[PDB]
């Protein structure tokens, strides 16, 4: 079939981000301004995406790492704002013990 | 399909299409399935762990009955899921999973983000288990001055303050015990503005004792001791 692939909406839908905030990981056209999750194709994993300068591009993104330019900087992709390790990292912090009420 | 429900339910999972099943697939195997969905409430759940080659018996009320032998199993809430979250803290050894300080010198490189924040610091020194506690934050901590055991100061100038409402020990400033020389542990207790508990036995070299608080209680006549050191 063509145009019924609903990808973008169901990545974004997900992560309870808008459309526009969703790069693909084989998108090395779109500038990752305003980015917050990166979705890749090849194990259909979301991530979300760390602070980038303005003006980059995704290069390349393999194995939980996102590669970009200019500077041919690589750094991790971070698991999604609303995910169980996002929770545990967080309590997991030196300073965990400040979430406990 | 022009019907794209396995993708909803992945992408909603953060799994791959091919870890979805459908509560109305009795032909897939469950082999490496992670998620299945159950069609007449509409909702997703994780799968425990099911022996390799079984399918899909059925799917009911948070249930699933699989084959062979007609098994009955608990489906679990999703893996990012608050329900989750809560069993995980809720278990025995929950607590390991809040985070502390592992020494003074990391809680001198950790700012407070609140007033009166509670930190957990593992141990004075690291590698040690000793002298470890509570402490609450000052965000202006002008006024306080570094002791080393009870006010640790932080590179942005704030102060941790030990949550101790009585006596000082050698061991809240760094005292090691052993053969270790305790003399600067020892020295700070005593001009710390509290009373000294000795818990144990500790080497100095010289101990002056200054201020109206300088008061040191033991428990016994031998155990609880200063040892002066040989070359002293
Ligand atoms: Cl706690």
């Amino acid at each position: 079939s063509p145009a019924f692939d609903r990808s973008i909406q169901e990545i974004a839908r997900s992560a309870n981000v808008k459309d526009s905030e969703v790069i693909v990981s084989t998108d090395t056209i779109s500038l990752l301004d305003g980015k917050k999750v990166v979705y890749d194709i090849a194990t259909q994993t979301s991530y979300g995406l760390p602070t980038i300068p303005d003006g980059s591009v995704i290069s390349s993104v393999s194995a939980g790492k996102l590669n970009y330019n200019p500077g041919d900087v690589q750094v991790d992709l971070l698991p999604l704002e609303d995910s169980f390790i996002n929770v545990i990292n967080t309590l997991g912090r030196n300073d965990g013990a400040k979430y406990i009420g | 399909a022009f019907d794209r429900s396995i993708q909803e339910i992945a992408r909603s999972a953060n799994v791959k299409d091919s870890e979805v099943i459908v509560s109305t697939d009795t032909i897939s195997l469950l082999d490496g399935k992670k998620v299945v969905y159950d069609i007449a409430t509409q909702t997703s759940y994780g799968l425990p762990t099911i022996p390799d080659g079984s399918v899909i018996s059925s799917v009911s009320a948070g249930k699933l009955n699989y084959n062979p032998g007609d098994v009955q199993v608990d489906l679990l809430p999703l893996e990012d899921s608050f329900i989750n979250v809560i069993n995980t803290l809720g278990r025995n050894d929950g607590a390991k999973y809040i985070g502390e300080c592992h020494s003074v010198a990391d809680l001198r490189n950790t700012e407070p983000t609140m007033d009166g924040q509670r930190i957990i610091l593992k141990q004075h020194t690291a590698g040690t288990l000793l002298g470890g506690g509570v402490f609450r934050a000052l965000i202006d901590g002008t006024g306080k001055t570094d002791n080393n055991g009870t006010v640790i100061k932080t590179v942005g100038g704030a102060a941790w303050l030990r949550v101790n409402a009585d006596r000082v020990n050698p061991f809240m400033f760094g005292a090691l015990g052993g053969s270790n020389d305790d003399t600067i542990p020892v020295q700070s207790c005593v001009d710390s503005g509290k009373a000294t508990q000795l818990t144990d036995a500790h080497y100095v070299s010289n101990i002056q004792l200054k201020y109206n608080t300088s008061s040191i209680y033991g428990s016994g006549l031998h155990y609880s001791r200063l040892h002066q050191l040989p070359s002293a």
